[PDB]
């Protein structure tokens, strides 16, 4: 049972997160009048389809070494290639998902003010930055990710840093700060701060409407976060405790490769969470079919 | 008294007019065309779609030469594609931007346009100087512009909704004819091939003939239940048909002074925007609210096929003097050009 | 397979593009307001307070520029052409407080206020606002308090059975006219004070159109 | 006397319309019917001409 | 009224540069595409250089390219010709060339006066350099192409130029049929594949001249020799 529940939990959420970012993808661009015209919320939800697309395109590639044998079966070329071309996705995809929380944080808390450079040529400028600075940090993947010998003729994919039980931590406490901890604070912060500041003091905030839309905001802001945060954390507290672990268990590797899964889930979640709680967005994709 | 006579007498002369409607009534045109064959199912696909309106389409109109077409929009502007090439020759800023109308002149060297501001204004497509340049504004209706069609390069016959159509000298900017009768807005008129007629509809539910010489109305056509929104003469200039917001269209003849044929679908109860004839005149396209654009056969009653490419309220149409495409644009900002295929 | 004047062609539709593109984002961050109301209804003395067939005022306060469209000479029928302005982010709709007592100059027995009010459920429950913002203006509030002390609101609403001042009157036409939401989940009602002699007519349509643009924002972006 | 200067062009309007020829129903339809026959076949939209003769190929 | 107006030419060295000027008035300069054109004295037309309608596009003829730099200035109305290592092979008269490209656009229909300039490939024939005329007779002028100038599209992109003495060209035929504004009646352009005639109805004084027909087929735009027609 536990070589077949497994690959199938990866199996279920690299189809299900393709089918929703190639709606995504789709939807925005059959919804175009002019490109680079008006659509600077739609840039954003575009790319963060790509970038999670590739995440999930490049999944095969990283987990046949987690389930038939545990041998890298592609060379030491690939090895580099596809190790770094994952962890792009995964650093691409959570900075997406920050500066289109930050756009959102913009186009509410100052609607006016912003209007001079919430361009769809400076969002295009934005996105081409993210992912200058998403190799930029995906440097030491590729540099060290090179083939490692097991016991007995198998071998595999891996990192192998020059000072192991000194380059080890800098490795994975400056990916949980930069991955998950500083994108987490910024995506809550930003949510945080619309709730606050999505109404107007001369609102009727004793009228029907502007509660019925607080609450749905609300309720959006708050899956946002906590989808990105359950899918994220458990990969790195497990990630911060093998440097106290010297010998792993057998329930440790079980719950290494379940939070490899919900890393994962992260870029299958993203999707829908917009084509849900977006009834514009809902609409629009019934009418097209 | 007097008034009270002179109203008796009115009721007398419409009765008289539906009595000799009735006797020459012999037959009905479901029965003549009963025998002709179907034109079957009629599928178009989209050669060409158009973009680079940002608003609401609300009207279009080709050009002589069936390739170039002026299109209007409330984003403001007024583009003429190229529709082979999808290019754009020209885009007009327009003064105001609540277009409900354009023409595209026979010469193709002036269009025309106008809203809610009243306003006619034209614009000269062939200057030295290498853009277009307002040549006119045709003022003098008291009422929003629904319609405009060019004559020729000196005259031109607008329907405003100020229940009156007049016909322009664009040289002197006079109208030099005001055609009034109508007791409601109109808002669309079709020339005759010949352009010595044209008809127009209102929100009276009525459709008036009327002679561009002379100036006065000739025949008017009833019939609707709700106020008449499109007009279109037939290829021949005998015929014209009308869409309404009742969802009903409906082909009146000049000769016969009486309606033809209604083209109305239980399912359809959106009103109409847009009517046109292809070259043989086989074909009448309709566009509506329902976001879909239903071509009918005219002589069956049939819907023949429809065109759904668009997201919003198709408000205009218009087929090519050859025959070759249909343009229809819509409140979802795009244009589409439809053929079939062997 | 284009030739050399083809490929020259279609050079020129990407520089028009070029400026369809710069206008229609200049038009696409500009806030269009539909201006209704009825005969002697404030509707002039607004525009007086902020400086053909349609006039259309253009006016600019706090970085932010208004089109306002005064559609009073268009005596055609208003829906044939009211869907024209399907997409301006609010409408400001003017209401006279003190033409309660009062009746139409031409029916000479329909109540002014009946007829604002029918006027008022005629644009906030057409098809084409369904999701615009109305901001609703009462005015002439300082001649209506001098003659609820005349003339009782008994006369215009029998059901009103209520202290005969303004803080309480006023207030019950008020609700009335944000009573005729049939959709108070899809558009909301706002509604202000204004005067002869006032200074924040303004500012209210200004913090009004920002919660629009607010609630616009959220849809595109997907919160809402 | 607005209303009986209107009523007597309406009345006067509906004399020449009513002094006009009418000819029967199943004439005009045939009319109708003819014209569409005679240019059935250089219609594009009722008969698709084939891909070489198409400009939006 | 339109106008193109030249500066910049003079005697200059051997090796030397020099800037030529387009000065455009009266007309949208920035939504025409501009050509210069040279003349060398007792020659015919040469083609310089071009750049489009936005300045996306630049082309170069093959004995200039890399010498010679084009450019323009849209809020100035100016349009450039930078010139460098001037030689002999260079003195000729420069013309500057107005042409707008949409469907159905008449290119080259206006030239300039032209700047003089002294220095210290599909080929065009037009092998009868001079027809001896007479006014009121009817004369036509024959032109070869060394490649097919008729397109896909329909289009045969032939042109037709009529320079009086003492004079600039002008256009007279444009694709090959269409009449250029401004252009007599009486002329008439004929031509298939290879082979093209110009047909002037009811010769006239004005009508005297060297007649230059031009391939716009594709870059480089190549001249014929020219027929002059003398009386």
């Amino acid at each position: 049972y536990i070589n077949i529940i497994m690959p199938s939990v990866f199996g279920t959420i690299c189809l299900l997160g393709i089918i929703g970012n190639s709606t995504v993808i789709f939807a925005v661009v059959k919804k175009s009048k002019l490109h680079w015209c008006n659509n600077v919320p739609d840039i954003f939800i575009i790319n963060l389809s790509v970038v999670d697309l590739l995440f999930l395109l490049g999944m095969p590639f990283m987990i046949h070494q987690l389930m038939g044998n545990g041998v890298w079966h592609f060379g030491e070329t690939m090895c580099t290639l596809i190790t770094a071309m994952d962890a792009n996705s995964q650093f691409t995809s959570t900075y997406i998902l920050t500066a289109m929380a930050i756009d959102r944080y913009l186009a509410t808390v100052h609607p006016i003010s912003s209007t001079k450079f919430r361009k769809p040529s400076v969002a295009t400028l934005v996105i081409c930055l993210l992912w200058a600075l998403s190799f930029i940090s995906i440097t030491p993947v590729w540099l060290y990710a090179r083939l490692i010998p097991f016991p007995g003729g198998a071998v595999g994919c891996g990192i192998r840093l020059p000072n192991p039980d000194t380059d080890l931590y800098w490795f994975t406490l400056y990916q949980f700060f930069l991955a998950f901890a500083l994108p987490f604070v910024v995506i809550t912060a930003a949510y945080v701060r619309i709730l606050q500041r999505m109404t107007s003091s001369v609102a009727p905030a004793s009228q029907r409407s502007i509660r019925l839309r607080t609450k749905r905001v609300t309720r959006t802001a708050i899956a946002i976060c906590l989808v990105f945060f359950v899918c994220w954390a458990p990969y790195y507290v497990l990630q911060l405790t093998q440097l106290s672990i010297s010998r792993p268990t057998l329930t440790f590797v079980y719950l290494y490769n379940a939070a490899i899964s919900l890393g994962y889930a992260n870029s299958c979640l993203n999707p829908f969470v917009y084509i849900v709680l977006c009834e514009t967005f809902r609409k629009r994709l019934v009418l097209s079919v | 008294s007097e008034l009270d006579q002179l109203r008796q007498e009115a009721e007398q002369l419409k009765n008289q007019i539906r009595d000799a409607r009735k006797a020459c009534a012999d037959a009905t045109l479901s029965q003549i065309t009963n025998n002709i064959d179907p034109v079957g199912r009629i599928q178009m696909r989209t050669r060409r779609t158009l973009r680079g309106h940002l608003a609401k389409i609300y009207a279009m109109h080709w050009g002589t030469d069936s390739r170039l077409l002026v299109s209007a929009s409330q984003d403001g502007k007024l583009i003429i594609w190229d529709s082979y090439t999808t290019n754009k020759v020209h885009a007009i800023p327009l003064r105001s931007s609540w277009v409900m109308t354009c023409a595209y002149a026979p010469s193709g060297n002036y269009v025309a346009c106008g809203g809610l501001d009243n306003i006619c204004s034209i614009y000269n497509l062939k200057t030295r100087e290498g853009n277009v340049r307002v040549s006119r504004e045709l003022a003098g209706h008291t009422g929003y512009l629904s319609c405009c069609r060019f004559l020729d390069d000196n005259q031109i016959v607008t329907s405003s909704g100020d229940t009156t159509c007049a016909l322009w000298d664009i040289e002197t900017g006079q109208q030099t004819t005001t055609f009034t009768g109508h007791t409601g807005d109109v808002m669309s008129l079709s020339l005759a091939p010949d352009t010595r007629l044209f008809v127009s509809g209102a929100c009276d539910a009525s459709a008036k003939l009327w002679d561009v010489r002379e100036g006065m109305c000739r025949q008017t056509f009833t019939g609707h239940e709700s106020d008449i929104n499109a007009i279109c003469f037939f290829p021949n200039g005998n015929a014209f048909a009308t869409g309404s917001d009742d969802a009903t269209c409906r082909l009146f003849d000049l000769r016969a002074d009486q309606e033809l044929m209604t083209y109305s679908h239980d399912n359809i109860i959106c009103g109409i925007t847009s009517v046109s004839f292809s070259k043989s005149g086989r074909l009448l396209l309709a566009g509506y609210d329902d976001f879909n654009c239903n071509v009918w056969d005219a002589l069956k009653a049939d819907r023949a096929g429809v065109l759904a490419g668009h997201d919003n309220r198709v408000s205009c149409l218009g087929v090519t003097d050859d025959g070759m495409a249909v343009a229809t644009g819509s409140w979802d900002s795009f244009l589409k050009i439809w053929n079939g295929s062997s | 397979t284009l030739s050399a004047e083809d490929k020259a062609a279609v050079e020129r539709s990407k520089m028009i593009d070029r400026n369809l593109r710069e206008d229609g984002e200049k038009a696409a961050r500009e806030v269009k307001l539909l201006l209704l109301g009825a005969g002697e209804s404030g509707k002039n003395t607004i525009v007086k307070q902020m400086k053909t067939g349609i006039v259309e005022t253009h006016f600019t306060f706090k970085d932010l520029h208004f089109k306002m469209f005064d559609v009073g000479a268009q005596r055609s029928e208003r829906k044939k052409w009211i869907h024209c302005f399907e997409g301006v982010t609010a409408i400001i709709f003017c209401v006279a407080l003190s033409d309660y007592d009062l009746v139409l100059a031409e029916d000479e027995e329909m109540n002014r206020m009946h007829a604002s009010m029918k006027l008022f459920d005629s644009i906030c429950n057409n098809k084409w606002f369904t999701d615009t913002s109305i901001i609703l203006f009462l005015n002439k509030k300082d001649l209506f308090e001098e003659k609820i002390k005349k003339s009782p609101l008994t006369i215009c609403y029998p059901e009103y059975a209520g202290s005969n001042t303004y803080e309480e009157a006023a207030a019950y036409i008020q609700c009335q006219f944000e009573d005729l939401n049939k959709r108070k989940d899809t558009k909301e009602i706002y509604t202000h004070f204004t005067c002869s002699t006032d200074t924040k007519n303004v500012q209210f349509v200004f913090d009004a159109v920002t919660d629009v643009i607010i609630k616009n924002n959220l849809k595109d972006c997907g919160l809402f | 006397t607005a209303s009986i200067a209107q009523a007597r062009k309406l009345v006067e309007q509906l004399k020449m319309e009513a002094n006009i020829d009418r000819i029967k129903v199943s004439k005009a339809a045939a009319d109708l019917m003819a014209y569409c026959e005679a240019h059935a076949k250089e219609d594009p939209l009722l008969t698709p001409v084939p891909a070489s003769e198409n400009p939006f190929r | 009224d339109v106008q193109l107006v030249e500066s910049g030419g003079g005697l200059v060295q051997p090796g030397g540069s020099r800037k030529l000027s387009c000065s455009a008035s009266g007309f949208a300069f920035s939504s025409f595409g501009m050509h210069w054109v040279r003349q060398a004295p007792e020659k015919g037309l040469e083609w310089v250089a071009y750049i489009s309608s936005g300045s996306g596009t630049i082309y170069y003829a093959d004995t200039v390219k890399g010498r010679f730099t084009i450019s323009r200035d849209d809020p100035k109305n100016t349009l450039f010709l930078q010139m460098t290592s001037l030689r002999s092979e260079d003195t000729a008269m420069y013309y500057c060339v107005r042409s707008i490209y949409y469907y159905g656009s008449s290119p080259f229909d206006f030239w300039g006066q032209g700047t003089t300039l002294t220095v210290s490939d599909i080929v065009m024939t037009q092998a009868t350099s001079s027809v001896p005329v007479t006014p009121g007779e009817s004369v036509s002028i024959s032109c070869r192409s060394s490649k097919s100038l008729l397109h896909s599209n329909g289009n045969t992109y032939l042109y037709w130029f009529l320079q009086r003495p003492g004079q600039s060209p002008q256009l007279l035929i444009y694709r090959m049929s269409n009449l250029a504004s401004g252009v007599p009646d009486r002329f008439s352009g004929s031509g298939s594949g290879t082979a093209f005639t110009l047909t002037i109805s009811r010769l006239e004084a004005e009508d005297v001249g060297v007649y230059y027909c031009m391939q716009h087929l594709e870059y480089p735009l190549t001249f014929g020799a020219g027929t002059k027609l003398e009386l």
